[PDB]
């Protein structure tokens, strides 16, 4: 899987979406759990998701400091970011993602998680 | 280790629907008639190494229908789909039936019932036995709500490679780029974001 | 780039391009594969196409260009063959079967090109639909000689004859017209005595051959149609059931071959017919227990390892066994010779019943369905399977499915949850083993309390347990109440649930406590008459149930309200009543301590909890006591209400808060939840806060528009507006609710209508679309259909403020504001049903889009909108014809009886609406039948169209086939006028009214059908 050598800091359901600008609308990755993976060798993490049953990856990128978390206008629930390099359909490619989760409490979980594992990755 | 799949079935009862959600994870809304036929490749990776259909999405609207059965020439496997909110759907069953094992006289098929989601359900499962007969494998499934989405490809693959054991796994996840582009230092990354996130999510009633 | 040349007919086809164009589509990929795949398709779409047929044929090396090349072909000859001159059709016809001869006798071109060959006869069997036998007498004599010369040529013509064969008798039905079947039926019939000759004489010397299989191919085709003495009278069936199941190339086809003779309904007055199909089925039987398998090999572990072909022969199997035994099983039910092989065919089937295959699974359960059926009717026959039903008990008990009302389930990662769908084939799978279970429960209760009571005692001393032994146990345990004595089912269920209780006390972990939780839940919701009887056992499920609501798993709580449900509305006089030994009606307690038990429930959770009680409260039949009740149960619900009122409107503002509002909408919720179940008992609780509800009503109301303005229509989408309209629907919801039950109707229209259009219907019509709310439509359809007759002005008003407007949202595609489109043509129904002088006080503008309307929800393809458009136009055409000889309806046929005929006939003939056929031919027959039974008074024509006194009668015959030539200009005059014919007789006659349509449907799709088909009937 090349996740033996990670620890599960965080993981939560969710849905991921991709923004297409051609047709202007949001698109689904990918249903499944979302991990924060710290990698043990070189403390790096990375958000790493797979679809349920066919277990494929909809999103492996590294949490950068760069990135910020936006609400959508339409969600309580949801955060919106720029991602430059996600490999998840093979070689890495620029996104705006979006992500939904069960409730606002587990988006806000999602977003302390998330700077938290922004400054794991400053150092 | 590549096999052709040919999909056929009514029109409208969401073969290219079924297939974009396995492709691409999306879920396409709007109804956009297949023209002919569209090949798209789709891996799936097992326990016996990946495996690659070939997957040729045929129309089922007969004024769009191309080349018909010249598509199933040479397929190893196909998926014969209905709408189980569409009795119709369900009586062309036999008529795909006999048009694709006409030309494909002894490969795995898969008989799919889709659109389990919608409540008013008008093909009932006691009423779907065409399959007994025929050697076909039945399920349930909805490309909306993904019920039993993976189940004709496991089926196949299963058929194909010949091992009854064989299951999805979960496919490898190299180490992500660690040096990456400041998206805010990209000028247009204003405009994109706010195009973004003033454009609603779909199905905000969903449980996700 | 090069391929596109093929496509230029002003030159000579490149045939070697043709070729690299198809390999590039077979076999190549990516973009180019995709132009190749739209150079091929305009090719073959060309209409000159066919004029290249020939030469690809002979000249092409690739078999799928030749493949190609007869689709090609075989459009002209199922559509444009009548066209052609003599001379071109004897032509195509000879190279056709010229070509086939000669790739059956090249032997290396007939093994390796059976695609291109099956095709090519399949094209020659089209051919054959067109000419034979009118223009081709010989052909059946010149296709079984032709069989002698060559093996290959006469494998081959097994093939065109098993085509023909199915082309005829099986799929003639929607591609032929009826006369044409028939014809086609009766000249096969004529000519099969030379046919089964020379199959028979084929199967007479053969063993294993591919002409072998190709002969039994064929046959199977016959079985279908075929006079019995065929079967019966020959040899054939000895050959079948021994020397073609010997050999397993023949097998399947064999046994495919006997499932079809098991299902011909014999003559059973005849004693020699009875014993050869006792006899073949011992041969097929014998053949499988000394070839195959023994009836002990495990089929499950068999079909598991899915060797070869394995699984589909225990596929045909079970329906070889299934067909003939629930046709036949009779014949081997007295004769004590016969009981070994009637009770190892059915052991076969127990082992077949093990396999782990749903579908199989299902297979053999209709047939033990149709076993114990039979078995619990019909006298003298339980015993002869006695080890066979106990057999059977096992087999279903261990593999029950997990019923719908059981919410927690075991995920992929091995974790107990609540179920993420329903699953609708699992619940129906769970029902057929209910069936077939309650069954052998009444041929022997107690070999099936036995098995369970024993199960049971390995679950609680351990030796057995597991998540899938005590799941399966319980709902099998469930799955029989009904079956046992009162007196048996107090020892049996008293049993179970102090032992399941016990099992739960035991278990540790959130897991195993959820897993027995469910079970216990299960098995008490099933048993009502036994907690009805024992009040003691009652209240502490009750009270259970009530610990059930406290636990950590969402699963276990949803169960625990809807076993709640359940348990109530079958016990809840138990609970309105004082008990002997109980200080007070249960109800009350519930009641009290409502805050307590609920505390950790969700919203969604504690409304289906008040929805109970509303069930129990309702049982109370004393006025007074059930208002008081009534009031007792909302009080929380009013407390927080009343506060809510007083606070909003002090400061209209106040409901910005997003938390306020939720609260709203639960209250409304709550008051929903507990009118759904009281109904017209719910009456003094709407009243406590209607007014004010309404007030709130147009508050929200007022907080939407002015939020819309202020930050444009993206505000629909936030999570404030949403939470406000959810307001505006759940009110919406309540009032639907509650009138939909209502008996006091004068209380309805007195009370209640007057507030609710003027808060209601000026907010729809006066927003922007995608404000409005579909609920709007909905609410306003029970209103019309309850008291509709009570507020004829009030119908005026409902129609006018939201008809044109919903109607403007909804009439420029077929895809906008689904919702809308839906509520609105079920609104248009029941004022057209209910209130159609409604319509007549319309404006003629407003009138004309009323039919716009109407045949704009002809062409839908949704059937939710096709269905109610096909209705309306029904019961319009019957109002309209309710008022006779009067202006308004003669001024209605000349505007409109036309437009609807038209419009009928484009959605019956474009091939695009077919789920909606039978009301469309319905419709269509209704308004044939005005015209033809003189219901229609002033003339459908103008002045001088046609000489004055003309019957409309001659005029609708001269319109219609005027409007069938224009836009079938490929029919002849004689075609339309033979079907107008026909159409016009038969509008009396509405099964052959529709044959008469499917037969014109047949031949619009070629040229030259002949009108007197349409003499058929
Ligand atoms: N509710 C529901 N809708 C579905 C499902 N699958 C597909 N649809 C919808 O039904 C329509 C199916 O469209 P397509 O998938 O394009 O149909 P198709 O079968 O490919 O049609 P042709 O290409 O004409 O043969 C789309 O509008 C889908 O959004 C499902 O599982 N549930
Ligand atoms: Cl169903
Ligand atoms: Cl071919
Ligand atoms: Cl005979
Ligand atoms: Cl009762
Ligand atoms: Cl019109
Ligand atoms: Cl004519
Ligand atoms: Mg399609
Ligand atoms: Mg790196």
């Amino acid at each position: 899987t090349m996740e033996e050598d990670e620890e599960v800091l965080y993981k939560v359901r969710a849905k991921l979406f991709r923004f297409d600008a051609d047709a202007k609308e949001w698109k689904e990755r990918g249903t499944g759990d979302c991990k924060f993976l710290k990698n043990k060798k070189t403390n790096k993490v990375r958000i790493l998701m797979r679809r349920d049953k066919t277990l494929k990856i909809c999103a492996n990128h590294i949490i950068a400091p760069e990135y910020t978390l936006k609400p959508n206008v339409g969600s309580d629930r949801s955060w919106v970011y720029a991602c430059t390099a996600d490999i998840a359909e093979g070689e890495a490619e620029a996104f705006t993602f979006a992500i939904r989760f069960g409730s606002k409490e587990n988006a806000d979980k999602f977003k302390e998680e998330f700077e938290k594992a922004q400054e794991i990755n400053k150092k | 280790v590549q096999f052709k799949l040919v999909l056929v079935g009514d029109g409208g009862t969401g073969k290219t629907t079924f297939v974009k959600r396995h492709l691409t994870g999306e879920f396409e809304k709007k109804y956009v008639a297949t023209l002919g036929v569209e090949v798209h490749p789709l891996v799936f990776h097992t326990n016996r190494g990946p495996i690659k259909f070939n997957v040729w999405d045929t129309a089922g609207q007969e004024k769009f229908g191309g080349l018909r059965d010249g598509y199933y020439i040479q397929a190893q496997c196909a998926i014969i789909m209905f709408d189980v909110t569409s009795r119709v759907t369900y009586k062309n069953v036999p008529n795909w039936h006999r048009d694709l094992v006409r030309v494909c006289e002894n490969i795995p098929i898969v008989l799919c019932g889709n659109k389990v989601d919608i409540k008013d359900r008008k093909v009932k499962a006691k009423s779907i036995v065409f399959h007994r007969k025929k050697n076909l494998q039945y399920y349930d499934i909805s490309a909306k709500s993904n019920y039993n989405f993976e189940k004709p490809f496991l089926w196949l693959a299963r058929k194909l490679i010949g091992d009854p054991n064989l299951e999805f796994v979960a496919m490898p996840a190299l180490a992500p780029p660690e040096v990456v582009d400041d998206p805010a230092l990209a000028a247009q990354y204003e405009h994109d974001l706010e195009v973004a996130q003033t454009t609603a999510l779909p199905d905000e009633d969903d449980d996700l | 780039g090069a391929m596109e040349g093929i496509l230029d007919f002003s030159n000579d086809l490149d045939i070697a391009l043709l070729d690299q164009v198809v390999s590039t589509f077979y076999q190549g990929s990516g973009v180019q594969q995709k132009q190749a795949q739209e150079i091929l398709t305009k090719f073959q779409d060309n209409p000159d196409a066919w004029q290249k047929a020939d030469q690809i044929l002979q000249f092409s090396t690739n078999p799928q260009s030749k493949f190609i090349a007869l689709s090609i072909l075989d459009k002209l000859i199922t559509r444009k063959w009548k066209l052609l001159p003599n001379d071109h059709r004897i032509g195509i016809r000879n190279f056709v079967v010229g070509m086939i001869i000669s790739m059956c006798q090249d032997d290396e071109v007939f093994k390796t090109q059976k695609n291109l060959i099956n095709k090519s006869d399949l094209t020659l069997v089209q051919i054959l639909k067109q000419e034979w036998p009118q223009n081709w007498p010989e052909f059946i004599p010149e296709l079984i000689g032709s069989s002698s010369s060559s093996v290959n040529v006469c494998e081959n013509n097994m093939i065109v004859l098993k085509l023909l064969s199915e082309e005829v008798f099986d799929f003639s039905a929607e591609q032929m017209t009826q006369a044409k079947a028939l014809h086609l039926k009766n000249s096969m019939s004529k000519e099969f005595e030379q046919i089964f000759k020379l199959c028979f004489q084929v199967l007479e010397q053969g063993s294993s051959s591919s002409l072998i299989v190709a002969t039994l191919e064929s046959l199977l085709r016959y079985l279908h149609w075929i006079p019995y003495r065929y079967i019966y009278e020959t040899n054939i069936l000895e050959l079948l059931s021994t020397k073609f199941m010997t050999s397993p190339d023949t097998r399947a086809i064999t046994l495919k071959c006997l499932t079809e003779v098991s299902n011909l309904k014999i003559p059973q007055d005849n004693d020699l017919i009875k014993r050869q199909t006792v006899l073949f089925f011992q041969n097929t039987l014998q053949q499988i227990a000394t070839s195959v398998m023994p009836v002990t090999a495990d089929l499950k572990a068999t079909y598991a390892n899915a060797n070869g072909n394995d699984q589909s022969f225990l596929q045909d199997l079970a329906m070889f066994l299934t067909t003939y035994l629930a046709r036949n099983r009779a014949l081997l039910e007295s004769d004590e010779s016969l009981r070994e092989l009637l009770l190892n065919a059915h052991q076969y089937l127990i082992q077949l019943s093990k396999i782990e295959e749903r579908e199989l699974f299902k297979t053999t359960l209709d047939y033990w369905h149709n076993l114990v059926a039979d078995l619990f009717y019909e006298p003298l026959k339980k015993h002869i399977y006695e080890e066979i039903c106990s057999q059977l008990r096992l087999v279903i008990i261990e593999n029950m499915v997990r019923p719908e009302e059981v919410l927690v389930v075991e995920n992929d990662e091995g974790e107990i949850v609540r179920e993420f769908v329903k699953e609708s084939d699992t619940i129906q799978l769970y029902k057929s083993e209910r069936e077939v279970l309650v069954y052998l429960t009444h041929l022997n209760v107690i070999d099936t309390e036995e098995i369970m009571i024993s199960k049971l005692a390995r679950q609680i001393d351990g030796s057995e347990w597991s998540w899938h032994n005590i799941n399966t146990l319980s709902w099998a345990i469930g799955s029989i109440s009904g079956t046992m004595s009162e007196d048996t089912e107090k020892r049996f269920v008293v049993t179970v649930i102090k032992d399941l209780l016990g099992l739960c006390e035991q278990k540790r972990g959130k897991d195993n406590k959820a897993v027995v939780a469910s079970d216990i839940m299960y098995v008490v919701g099933q048993y009502p008459r036994f907690l009805k009887a024992h009040w003691n056992f009652l209240r502490t499920v009750i009270l259970k149930l009530f610990e059930f609501m406290h636990e950590t798993h969402e699963g276990v709580q949803d169960m625990a309200c809807d076993t709640f449900i359940k348990i109530v509305q079958k016990c809840k006089y138990h609970f309105v009543i004082q008990q002997p030994r109980e200080s007070e009606p249960f109800i009350q307690t519930i009641i009290r301590d409502i805050q307590k038990t609920t505390a950790d429930l969700q919203p969604q959770q504690v409304h289906t909890f008040y929805k109970a009680c509303g069930i129990i409260i309702s049982e109370e039949r004393s006025v007074a006591e059930r208002n008081r009740l009534l009031s007792d149960l909302m009080q929380l619900p009013n407390m927080a209400w009343d506060t809510i009122v007083e606070q909003s409107t002090a400061n209209p503002t106040l409901l910005l808060d997003s938390e306020t509002v939720k609260i709203i909408a639960n209250i409304i919720k709550t008051n929903v939840a507990v009118c759904t179940s009281m109904g017209a008992d719910f009456y003094p609780q709407l009243g406590h806060i209607y007014y004010n509800m309404l007030q709130l009503y147009r508050a929200v109301s007022s907080m939407i528009s002015a939020q819309v303005a202020a930050e444009g229509l993206i505000a629909t989408k936030t999570p404030k507006v949403r939470g406000l309209r959810t307001i505006k629907k759940e009110i919406l919801k309540l009032v639907e609710t509650y009138i939909s039950k209502a008996r006091n109707l004068d209380d309805v229209v007195k009370v209640l209508v007057e507030p609710l259009l003027n808060a209601v219907l000026e907010d729809y019509m006066n927003n922007v679309p995608d404000a409005r709310d579909a609920e709007v439509l909905n609410c306003m359809t029970t209103v019309v259909e309850k008291v509709g007759h009570m507020i004829p002005q009030g119908v005026i008003l409902i129609l006018q403020s939201v008809f044109e407007c919903t109607l403007d949202m909804i009439n420029k595609d077929f895809t906008e504001y689904p919702e809308h489109r839906v509520e609105f043509y079920k609104l248009l129904k029941v004022i057209n049903e209910k209130s159609f002088a409604a319509f007549l006080e319309l404006p003629p503008a407003a009138f004309k889009l009323f039919v716009d309307a109407i045949c704009w929800a002809f062409k839908h393809n949704n059937r939710d909108v096709e269905v109610n458009g096909l209705q309306i136009a029904l019961d319009l055409v019957k109002n309209i014809e309710r008022m006779g000889n009067v202006p308004f309806a003669n001024e209605f046929h000349k505007n409109y009886f036309f437009i609807f005929v038209s419009e009928t006939f484009f959605v019956l003939t474009d091939s695009d609406h077919k789920s909606g056929f039978s009301k469309q031919a319905l419709l269509l027959m209704k308004l044939i039948s005005l015209v033809y039974d003189n219901k229609i008074s002033v003339p459908l024509y103008q002045e001088a169209e046609v000489p004055q006194g003309t019957s409309n009668q001659v005029y609708l015959s001269q319109y219609l086939a005027n409007m069938l030539s224009n836009a079938f200009p490929h029919l002849t005059s004689e075609q339309i006028a033979s079907f107008l014919s026909a159409l016009t007789k038969q509008c009396k006659d509405l099964v052959v009214f529709k044959g008469t349509l499917r037969d014109f449907l047949v031949q619009i799709k070629e040229v030259g059908g002949d009108p007197t088909d349409y003499l058929f009937a």
